[PDB]
RNA sequence: CCCCGAAAGCUAUUUAGGUAGCGCCUCGGACGAAUACCAUAGGGGGUAGAGCACUGUUUCGGCACCGAUGCAAACUCCGAAUACCUAUGAGUACUAUCCGGGAGACAGACUGCGGGUGCUAACGUCCGUAGUCAAGAGGAAAACAAUCCAGACCGCCAGCUAAGGCCCCAAAAUCAUAGUUAAGUGGGAAACGAUGUGGGAAGGCAUAGACAGCUAUAGUCGAGUCGGCCUGCGCGGAAGAUGUAACGGG
């Protein structure tokens, strides 16, 4: 009899809206366990590190700053 | 009987052996070497048998460099056991061999004696081999 | 001046993976020549001549002449690629000297 | 400005997108010949199914 | 006569010959070296 | 019904004589089978025998290539247990030369009543003489 | 008689050969380009490969460190092709979507590719992905659901082709031009063994005379000879039970 045989239910993480798409305020952009992406302009961060839009516009990804963090912002 | 002193995991996936040995195909330590020309597996017992044959032939007048290490565990079922009920138990260790991989090098003996020793060792191996010498590039 | 390799121009239609495999099936060897004050040039060598030259030990420390048409280049061998299992030379690098 | 494309092999067992390329070019059966505009959009469909069409250029 | 898959010269008085498509070894000095491939 | 079948009552069988000296067995047998079946006539019909009579003389002079004279085997089975009998071309051509031709041509003719009827038109003789002078066979060099 | 035409999946179940919601089929209504294929443009990745910068593991030196050298599903300094999302656009196509009436199905199979398990066993087992069968006839495979070619509305004693073939069974070349094989190899198999034969790139010795034989290095004679490397096609290795029986036959 094996001592293995367990696993957890899937969580369905990942990028939900890609660069160049238009969003409405409140749209979820990234589901992530940790801050793989950071919130830029017009983007808010939830209690579970979810990134969402706070304004209408076009999503844009970039690499910026002195640490080389990945940012996602919304351009109005 | 070479085998890792400790391992992070006990049992590993079967995998697939494909491609050529671009790394580890150049004579580095000695002057003459034996290398494989087809792919396969090399067990620890095979490695030990070939090393013993080479050392006995050359009478330990030089140095033998072994460049293969069996770090892959292989499992088998306990026999008369049905399919299922978990993976089998580790039985022996192998090294994956790709065409071009150098197995042994010899330093400090004549080419004739080295080639005789390599011909003696090649009969102990499950794949085809060839003899190479050091070159500038 | 002691070592002379007769070569042919290797054009864009003869560059690439499939073209290189066809060249090696023709028993030819691709090579590149680069070095100060000039753009790289791609050439095609003969496997026979390359093996003959590599058999000699002074070939690796002497200025050699690669001759294509009337153009002549004075170079030294910089790198070589061999087949992992067959030891056949497959590509050559030449630095202008 | 226009090219003629003829279907030379069956499409019954091909991939879904390959069948859709044939349909989007307008070919319907083996031996059928159509005349289409010579544009990159049409050339893409032709190139994707090169192996079962013949182009009179 | 030895019948083996591998037949080879033993000494300098052995000879490798072919008769009717069969490879054999015959020795002038030692009859025990006589071989036939099979 | 515009395509007509040959009528058996209107078929004409012609008599030919063939010398087997030095010929290759199979390459002679194919032509013999063709002419026995009537494939050479414009009135050829699959269900009608339209062929010709073939007389083979000097049967024991037929040749085979390579090493087949010693290696080619002829088998038969008496239906008793263990009753497999074997011979070869060298012995059979010396003993019963007509059986070699019979086997070679039977293997190339259709297997049925019409094939049995077709093969009855081949006469094989070891010597240089045949008893069919009354039918006035014509020399056929195939 | 005519038209369309599945599924053998997901989730739950004293449930597992039952059933229910969803996925897939059909019919009616509404609504038309909102849909798809392809091109161009924008976007995230951590797989194949590779690497040793972390985590482990490995060999040889020098003094845990330094220099060389390997490995990894649960390692990553790196990192594709494809696939996926969005916008614009030509051409082609009855596409997409919404609301209702009726279902069936929830035992799958083989093959190719990426894998787990198994012995890189099984016409084995479990997933992903595509094709076929299932529910599909015809032709080629000797016969042979799942392979190759190809999708049968009906009739014709008309023609052109696909896969595959053209000496006879049996339709079509005993066709043409160059080679190779002698094993019936073709028409079953390995490590390994051998002066079998064809081709190619080098090397050694030699008509101030080479190799073999032969007489006591010299000498008779009178030209090639020797030993390896790469490569095409062959040879041995090769023993079973009803009867040739491992080209379908000749
Ligand atoms: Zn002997």
């Amino acid at each position: 009899s094996t001592k293995n045989g367990r696993d957890s239910n899937p969580k369905m993480l990942g990028v939900k809206v890609y660069g160049g798409q238009t969003v409405t305020a409140g749209n979820i952009i990234v589901r992530q366990r940790g801050t793989e992406f950071h919130a830029g302009a017009n983007v808010g961060m939830g209690r579970d590190h979810t990134l969402f839009a706070t304004a209408d516009g076009v999503v844009k990804f970039e690499v910026k700053g002195q640490f080389g963090r990945r940012y996602v912002k919304v351009e109005t | 009987m070479l085998q890792p002193k400790r391992t992070k995991f006990r049992k590993v996936h079967k995998g697939r052996n494909t491609g050529l040995a671009h790394r580890g195909s150049t004579v580095s330590f000695g002057s003459i070497a034996i290398k494989a020309t087809e792919r396969g597996r090399m067990t620890a017992r095979q490695i030990e048998a070939a090393r013993r044959t080479i050392s006995r032939r050359i009478k330990r007048g030089g140095k033998i460099f072994i460049r293969v290490f069996p770090d892959k565990p292989i499992t088998e079922k306990p026999l008369e056991v049905r399919m299922g009920n978990g993976k089998g138990n580790v039985e022996y260790w192998v090294c994956e061999i790709k065409p071009g991989k150098i197995l042994y090098e010899i330093e400090g003996v004549n080419e004739d004696l080295a080639r005789e020793a390599f011909a003696l060792a090649a009969a102990k191996l499950p794949f085809k081999t060839t003899i190479v010498t050091r070159t500038v590039m | 001046a002691n070592f002379v390799l007769n070569a042919q121009a290797r054009a864009e239609d003869k560059q690439g993976k499939g073209a290189s495999r066809r060249l090696r099936r023709e028993s030819l060897v691709p090579a590149i020549i680069y070095g100060g004050n000039a753009e790289p040039v791609a050439v095609t060598l003969e496997l026979r001549e390359l093996v003959k030259a590599l058999e000699s030990n002074v070939f690796f420390e002497e200025v050699v002449e690669i001759k294509v048409g009337d153009k002549v280049e004075n170079v030294k061998i910089q790198a070589l690629q061999r087949h992992p299992a067959k030891n056949t030379p497959m590509h050559a690098d030449f630095k202008r000297a | 400005k226009t090219i003629k494309v003829t279907q030379t092999k069956s499409s019954s067992h091909r991939l879904k997108n390959h069948k859709l390329c044939l349909q989007g070019l307008g070919l319907r059966r083996i031996g059928h010949t159509v005349e289409v505009q010579d544009t990159p959009s049409n050339r893409g469909m032709i190139n994707k199914v090169y192996y079962m069409v013949s182009v009179e250029e | 006569m030895k019948v083996q898959a591998s037949v080879k010269k033993i000494c300098g008085s052995c000879k490798v010959i072919r008769r009717n498509g069969v490879i054999r070894v015959i020795c002038s000095a030692e009859p025990r070296h006589k071989q036939r491939q099979g | 019904m515009k395509t007509l079948s040959a009528k058996p009552a209107e078929v004409q069988h012609d008599w030919f004589v063939v010398d087997a000296t030095g010929k290759t067995l199979g390459r002679l047998a194919t032509e013999i089978a063709r002419r026995l079946r009537g494939k050479h006539k414009t009135s050829y019909t699959p269900h009608v025998d339209t062929g010709d009579y073939i007389i083979v003389i000097n049967a024991e002079q037929v040749q085979v290539t390579g090493n087949k004279a010693l290696d080619k085997k002829y088998y038969r089975h008496t239906e008793f247990p263990g009753g497999l009998k074997e011979t070869n071309f060298e012995k059979l051509v010396a003993h019963k030369p007509e059986e070699i031709f019979e086997r070679a041509v039977k293997g190339m003719l259709p297997k049925g009543p019409l094939g049995y009827a077709m093969i009855k038109k081949m006469k094989v003789y070891a010597g240089s003489e045949h008893p069919h002078a009354a039918q006035q066979p014509q020399v056929l060099d195939i």
